């Protein structure tokens, strides 16, 4: 006798690969875990600008604490580009560069959290965010974390640059939590038809509204991860993500109230 | 040039096609080129208990004399119970992912205790684990095969079942470390035209590519379907073999490069 | 070889095995660490029933948050029986099976806490429970933890089944804290003279009240750990523990107010 | 049967006598059958400093060439000071247990530093035990002898002193891993009729069973009394040895199988 | 090609050792992270006195919880002297004795925190104090930590006794946070001209007011670490630290309100 | 009953028309701990059953 010892359950014995056999059990829309949460992603390039950009943003965030329950997630920025330069020079694979770039996002989080410490804000770690965010947002009005996901050496291969970066990790968290929204804070007004700081800037036209699918079919650079558009197609809760200019005071506050001040990205989720 | 790659890295978005192409020309370093990642099945092997695990333990102890092994564990029926409870509550795939990791952790602990007297340990090596692999007295480690995505798990197109589980966790380990081989040790001779437990009529498939596998439109598979896409995007592990761990010697022969099960190639 | 280097203390030089020499120093009743705490143990088999049982219990727990300061501890259930079946088939000792079964109690805790995340409830780890429960119950109204104790490979030998399980761990915690009470949430009305779901259920007579010493002299099966009766004999604070049916809405709420809706187990603690 | 055991495990309470009897018939696997657990005394050895620790370190480094050792540390006088302060405040045994663990941690760190240049590590995750014990160059690990019960410590019948301390922590590790022997290395030739430091006419007891030892009604003992009950319920370690570590060669002779000191048998 | 790959920054390329090159970037006085924080250091020798000293201190601390935001840090005491005796007998270096002595400071912290658990006070670990003090002081009114700094095997050589002990670690934290003050709770009235409990206790005279510079040039014993005077010379925020007798109820409360009830130590801070 | 009581006689009248509270306990406040016990449902005094019939 060498049979499989099974636990009686509606998913027992099956592989979970047959979508016809798993649909009766798990094929439903998930619930919202933290429906009152607002997730704000701060771009690493915004943090790279130093006090000239961080100080006004800290003041805006300070005045937002009595209004929203905030999960603030920081990007990586230029320092991740250098560890890519060294890592690619050493030939390291994409799963090696993913945690190296994530470290710079965490350091940006410690910097931002320190500026808000007097308001009761501190940086929290990924296991704390994944399992104990509820208790931490009951203790204080906002916490800071790294926007990068903990994919590490399990990062997807294909490109030598880690695909699941700050925008993608922040959206995965916001949608899994069923949060009230995700706002991406950029160093530009939003998404353009070309790089507004690149070689073809003269033809860049500002896009006030767009769909993730249309941007996924796009060719050329974007201010957000291309993997963000891919996880937006499988989103379950968040219907829109707005990219706003964090260098203009008040736009983050306006975006958190649903006001159109940047580029609105429509996900694959429709209302009910 | 590296000067243009470094220039693009500082002046362009990481989404820029110019940057992506320059990074693709970088050198390719394999961290553990002499090692082999094997997955010991969860539902297919470990859930069978002593009759299946004990022979494979003896085979592993004998095989590590000639091959460096990173031994990943599946989860199995306890994860399916957890998935059923959580899915019935409407919990998202990210929550189910952490639940499944615990089951693979349990299986790694049980396999490691049977291997402890042979020096083979259970590892959570954050920076790899070079010492136990390096030593001829050990030459093997046991790890939990679930990916670390946790709440950041990418959901499937439909449903809350995490699409990346212990098949993808072990494969991405082999790909990241540039291992020479990835062997899935389960309870069937290999891939069949259908689930051999529920279709008496299934035919064994000794060799197939990802494109040919997708064209057949399989309702069920011996491997997680997203792994086929990870295989096609992989830089180091361009093929995998699925072997029957219930037949003594299949793992040892597969480690020596023999074709004893189903070989699934990226191209 | 040369003399012991002692620190001058009332217990210095002592082996601590002589009860006559240790009594003047340590023989007194301990203080209560968290006297306002209420501990609730949710059976693993209750969680095994899925949404049909969890959803009504989550709603009852939601209404209890403004009334009590709750430490919610979850049991293991049927999944621990399977890891026992595999582990015993592999010949693993009892200290190996104890942490494997505890894992299922932890997973049940993560599941239950996720359902209450929107209320500020999160799962907390054993070191957090042992050393930081006070600050966590100051941040939020309730936390969830694993009811199993961290005995691990130091589990007691004798039985091939781990004796210090969810009921025992929950009571050890509640009594060590000096909590106001411990309530055990079961899938049956309480303790019977026989298994009300077993072959002799026709003989099963409900016991509205019992003593731990009378139950410890029994031989038949019980809905609680037999080790629970042992640690009840040496308890210091909790005088009674009620086992109530969590499948009947309102019984947990009633038990937390001292209302008799299940089986009352008298411990060895005493006086007014 | 396994079929009987698996049916009982899923349909009965774990307290059911039928389930308990079926589980007792399961196979018995020893995780580290060739290893020996030794306790280096806290108050009896390590608190004595160089004159006691240095010769035992030399003996351990020599003994590990022939014997695999798990070296557990006692706590000692610093724990008694902590127990005194906490007991004076009325803190429960579970709080005292955590305080005592830190003292045994200190002693493990100090002993491990003296053994670091010999390759012997201080281990404390469970996970670091497999590699160094297998390596003949190492063949030993140091660990802190306090049990992990923490606030979940079972209290004694009277008082707040934790009844399970470094004697029980070392013994239960020997029992769990199926080690071949447990040796307590302290500062007396063995068990006596009474505390030999305070009773001048105490008589040395070379051998005794747990039942006869509990029959004596000893006011004091060289081992924690609850360990006698753990010994009677043990599956693998059915006797313990207590030796005088202040006499050179006593530990080596005990490892060679000589009945140096006192042997306490479960039956 | 072997050139250094630099990230363009105001501190790029330079070694950070040229004080003339680093001053235009980092030469300014830092901000205060937690200006409303009050740090209280409890001497290990105060805890060593047991319930006779701890119970009145706990009652005084209890009444201070609604008045201040407290970071309570505990010293090591006599048990560290024993681990020094054994460690030095074994010949262990100063970097080995430092974490061993720090353990006794942590144990004192767990003891004190347990007495205040019913008030919501818990012991928190050094990484928690270093990165998440703000969120924890938003959850509860006070937290307890070890006053020893995590110098570990990187302790400074020179003395066989670890120099960076409880007083030094407490001040390093308090000044780095920019806290409103640091109060050192001793088993004596303050600093004397000689050890008031030593062989020359008949010569000891009370010093109501001292400066860290004059104390550092002193030779002979002090109730505070000599490294405390060194870090006081480079202090950035805290201008004075008071050493008060914790065996006299009310002195800690008075010192926290700026009342002169012990020895004042003027630091190197004169903001001009 | 006729004769004196430690509670208002009107309390008994409003207990007959009570809608929620099923029992009210009268405890001795001069004995420390009895109020704490009564708030936890422990019987340390006189229990008065109202008109609310429990399920
Ligand atoms: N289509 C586009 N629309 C707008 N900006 C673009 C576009 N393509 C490229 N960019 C450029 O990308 C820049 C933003 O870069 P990026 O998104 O990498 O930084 P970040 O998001 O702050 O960093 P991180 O992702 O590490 O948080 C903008 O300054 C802009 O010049
Ligand atoms: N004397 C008894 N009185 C009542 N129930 C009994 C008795 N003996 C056996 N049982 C059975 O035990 C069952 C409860 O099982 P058990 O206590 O193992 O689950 P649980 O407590 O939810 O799980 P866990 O201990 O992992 O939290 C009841 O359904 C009942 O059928
Ligand atoms: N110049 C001095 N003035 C006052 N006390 C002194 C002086 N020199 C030595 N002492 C002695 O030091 C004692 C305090 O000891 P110490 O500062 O080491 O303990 P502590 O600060 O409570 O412990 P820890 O530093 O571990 O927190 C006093 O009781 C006093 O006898
Ligand atoms: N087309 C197929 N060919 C072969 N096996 C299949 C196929 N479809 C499903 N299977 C089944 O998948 C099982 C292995 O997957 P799974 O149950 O997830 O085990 P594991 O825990 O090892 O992943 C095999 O037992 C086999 O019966
Ligand atoms: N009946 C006895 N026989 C032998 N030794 C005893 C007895 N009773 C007490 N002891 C004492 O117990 C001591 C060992 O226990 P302990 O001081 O706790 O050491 P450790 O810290 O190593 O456990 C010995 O030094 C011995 O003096
Ligand atoms: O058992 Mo899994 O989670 O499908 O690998
Ligand atoms: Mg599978
Ligand atoms: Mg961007
Ligand atoms: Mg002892
Ligand atoms: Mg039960
Ligand atoms: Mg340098
Ligand atoms: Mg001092
Ligand atoms: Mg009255």
């Amino acid at each position: 006798t060498n049979s499989i010892k099974h636990v009686i359950s509606p998913l027992a014995r099956q592989t979970l690969q047959d979508r016809d056999l798993t649909r009766p059990v798990a094929g439903k829309r998930p619930i919202r875990l933290l429906p009152w949460l607002q997730v704000v992603k701060i771009g690493g390039r915004v943090m790279d600008r130093g006090a000239d950009a961080i100080l006004p943003l800290v003041e805006e965030l300070r005045k937002l604490l009595p209004e929203h329950r905030l999960l603030i997630l920081t990007g990586a920025g230029v320092r991740a580009r250098h560890v890519f330069s060294v890592g690619l020079d050493l030939g390291l694979p994409v799963g090696s560069l993913a945690p190296l770039a994530a470290s710079e996002a965490g350091q940006n989080g410690h910097i931002l959290a320190a500026m808000l410490a007097s308001e009761g804000v501190s940086y929290v770690e990924h296991p704390t965010v994944a399992d104990q965010l509820a208790i931490h947002l009951s203790a204080t009005r906002a916490v800071v974390g790294s926007a990068f996901p903990p994919y590490h050496h399990h990062e997807f291969p294909g490109s030598r640059i880690p695909p699941h970066r700050a925008d993608t990790g922040a959206f995965l968290l916001a949608d899994a939590f069923g949060a009230a929204g995700l706002t991406i804070v950029e160093n530009v007004d939003g998404i353009y038809t070309a790089d507004p700081n690149g070689p073809d800037r003269g033809q860049a036209r500002f896009l006030p509204e767009t769909s993730a699918t249309d941007l996924a079919k796009s060719e050329g650079p974007l201010p957000v991860d291309r993997a963000l558009l891919d996880v937006m197609a499988t989103a379950r809760h968040i219907e829109r993500v707005q990219v706003v200019n964090g260098l203009v005071p008040g736009r983050l506050t306006a975006a958190l109230r649903g006001e159109h001040v940047g580029t609105l990205i429509r996900t694959g989720v429709r209302p009910a | 040039s590296t000067a243009e790659l470094e220039e693009l890295l500082m002046q362009r978005s990481l989404t820029d096609p110019q940057l992506q192409a320059a990074a693709a020309a970088a050198a390719d370093f394999r961290i553990l080129p002499d090692a082999t990642v094997i997955k010991i099945g969860g539902q297919s092997v470990i859930d069978r208990g002593r009759a299946a695990v004990y022979p494979l333990v003896d085979e592993i102890v004998a095989a590590r004399k000639n091959h460096k092994l990173l031994i990943g564990t599946g989860a199995g029926t306890r994860a399916r119970h957890l998935y059923s409870i959580a899915a019935g509550l409407g919990l998202p795939a990210g929550v189910l992912a952490q639940l499944g990791s615990s089951v693979a952790d349990q299986n790694a602990a049980m396999l490691g205790q049977l291997l402890a007297k042979h020096g083979i340990p259970v590892v959570g090596g954050a920076g790899l684990s070079a010492v136990p692999l390096s030593l001829a007295e050990v030459n093997a480690v046991v790890f939990s095969g679930m990916p670390p995505y946790k709440l950041w798990m990418r959901p499937a197109a439909e449903g809350v079942i995490p699409p990346y589980r212990t098949d993808a966790g072990c494969f991405l380990l082999a790909e990241q470390f540039g291992c020479k081989q990835m062997i899935f040790v389960k309870d069937e001779d290999g891939l069949y035209t259908a689930n051999p437990k529920t279709s008496k009529d299934a035919t064994f498939i000794p060799r197939i590519s990802v494109d040919e596998m997708k064209a057949k439109g399989l309702h069920d598979s011996i491997l997680e379907f997203p792994v086929l896409d990870l295989l096609q995007s992989a830089q180091h592990v361009r093929e995998v073999q699925v072997v029957n761990g219930l037949v003594p010697g299949n793992l040892t022969r597969a480690l020596a490069g023999e074709h004893v099960g189903t070989i699934i190639t990226a191209s």
